[PDB]
């Protein structure tokens, strides 16, 4: 079976980093994103790296996520900086090959269990 | 793109260069991230047109 | 914009391609750096593979050091011509090539120190003599040797910049 599984922080007043590490499968190929989702069930995709190390970043995250790749390890970072009160959702790692996506979630054939980040002012 | 540096005025709006003037300017170095071979036609003539504008506008 | 076109202009007036840098005095260290963008036909027929490099040379040279400016001057490529670089080449290549589309996919940049980065995006296939005695549980060898054609350790010395750094993009590469 292919997991994702995601490890990071939840609760900052603030810098954090989000990594997701998969297993099952090597993920060379594919695209490998992560997607936001807030309270009220819409997914927001936030950033994605391609083979190319190509970084692709949503507009209201632009400047200030950074994406990164551990090829070797075949896992996935996402360094988070700037956060503001908003931002408190379930942050979702993803891969697949893009097909009619690369900012959609229907092109993704792999997610991870999720990651739930708060912030608090 | 836009260069300042040649700009100019005369009765003309759109200046054509011809490709031995065109390669004497600064163009963008534009190059394909996953290409593997690429030909830039030169049937008859080198197919690149160049044309700047009374503005600087290239 | 200007001062650094007189800036420019002093650096490459008065400059001698067919000197090296420091002459008369010690060698010459060029760091080497390479991005392996992919590998793509490893033929057993051919006793070859085809390889796709970003091949980034650095290498210090007082005569194109400049000062007041302090940002790194990236030139026109053709400007290439009209500097001295190194005389590296591929020895167990046997077909290579610059790609050349839009442009000559070349780079100089020029510090203020007066160190020079010369990239070039390079598409070679290279002998890869292959003892397929057991094919398919067979593992191979395939090497990329670089070399200076005509200078000696006395002129010029070659490293891997960065260690074992040097050479990127092995991770992300998948053959069929
Ligand atoms: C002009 O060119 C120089 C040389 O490439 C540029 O300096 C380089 O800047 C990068 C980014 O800061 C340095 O890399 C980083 O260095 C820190 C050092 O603590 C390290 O922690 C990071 O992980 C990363 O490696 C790089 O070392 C540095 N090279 C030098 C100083 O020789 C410079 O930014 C360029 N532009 C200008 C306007 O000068």
């Amino acid at each position: 079976q292919v997991q994702l599984q995601e490890s990071g922080g939840g609760l900052v007043q603030g810098s954090l980093r989000v990594s997701c590490a998969a297993s099952g499968r090597t993920f060379t190929t594919y695209i490998m994103a992560w997607f936001r989702q807030a309270p009220g069930k819409e997914r927001e995709f936030l950033a994605a790296m391609d083979q190319g190390r190509i970084q692709y970043y949503g507009d209201s995250v632009r400047g200030r996520f950074t994406i990164s790749r551990d090829y070797a390890k075949n896992s996935v970072d996402l360094q988070l900086d700037g956060l503001r009160p908003e931002d408190t959702a379930v942050y979702y790692c993803a891969a697949g090959a893009g097909f009619w996506g690369l900012r959609t979630a229907s092109s993704y054939h792999y997610w991870g269990q999720g990651t739930q980040v708060t912030v608090s002012s | 793109w836009k260069d300042e540096r040649l700009k100019f005025k005369g009765p003309m709006t759109v200046l054509r260069l011809n490709n031995l003037m065109a390669s004497k300017i600064w163009t963008p170095d534009t190059f394909f991230h996953n290409g593997k071979k690429s030909v830039a036609h030169n049937m008859t003539m080198p197919n690149k047109l160049l044309r700047i504008t009374e503005d600087g506008t290239l | 914009m200007s001062f650094v076109k007189e800036t420019v202009d002093k650096l490459l007036k008065g400059y001698d391609i067919r000197l090296r840098p420091d002459f008369g005095g010690p060698p010459v260290c060029v760091g080497m750096n390479i991005d392996i963008a992919s590998i793509d036909m490893v033929s057993e027929v051919n006793m070859d593979y085809t390889l796709t490099m970003y091949f980034q040379q650095y290498w210090r040279d007082k005569r194109l050091a400049y000062s007041g400016i302090p940002l790194n001057l990236t030139l026109d490529n053709r400007v290439a011509d009209q500097l001295w670089v190194p005389d590296t080449y591929f020895l167990n290549d046997k077909k290579s090539f610059v790609h050349g589309v839009t442009v000559k996919n070349r780079m100089i940049r020029l510090h203020p120190d007066g160190t020079v980065l010369y990239g070039l995006r390079i598409t070679t296939t290279a002998a890869c003599m292959m003892d397929l005695r057991r094919y398919p549980l067979d593992e191979q060898n395939c090497t990329l040797e670089i070399e200076s054609y005509g200078y000696t350790t006395d002129d010029i010395e070659f490293y891997w910049r960065g260690g074992d750094k040097a050479v990127t993009g092995v991770e992300r590469i998948e053959l069929p």
